[PDB]
């Protein structure tokens, strides 16, 4: 039902600031709740790795799909 | 960057280093923060340790056997 597109590649290095971190954690929680897609670059370095780790732990915690 | 970073760390001004230095967005390699983290732990600077961890530092990689035995 819902799609989200997060712009990737802007910064090679990403700062895990609480302001910039909790927002994306909540976004991923919302996407899991509504079964949304999230579209990212997929690079190992930057925000993509953080999003991937969040998704992995939430799955550990299936219903959420990231492409 | 290293001179300003070491100076601010010595004087323990978190805000100045966090805003003016770490907001540069330039690449932050592991060895940099390895050295500055080693010098931060000794001088009892917890906030700078938190800042380094947030900005990205594999603590498991940093904590070598040599570092732990020396500490």
């Amino acid at each position: 039902p819902n799609l989200v597109i997060s712009v990737t590649g802007g910064a090679k290095n990403f700062a895990l600031k609480p302001r910039m971190r909790k927002i994306f954690s909540r976004l991923i929680y919302i996407a899991q709740s509504k079964g949304a897609w999230i579209l990212t670059g997929g690079t190992h370095y930057g925000l993509m790795k953080y999003i991937g780790e969040v998704v992995r732990d939430n799955t550990i915690s299936e219903n959420i799909v990231a492409i | 960057w290293n001179g300003q970073l070491k100076l601010l760390l010595e004087w323990n001004q978190l805000d100045l280093a966090s805003d003016e230095i770490f907001t540069n967005d330039r690449r932050w390699e592991s060895a940099d923060l390895q050295e500055v983290m080693f010098t931060a732990l000794i001088k009892d600077r917890p906030k700078f340790v938190r800042l380094f961890l947030e900005n990205g530092l594999n603590l498991q990689k940093f904590l070598t056997n040599e570092v732990l035995t020396e500490l």
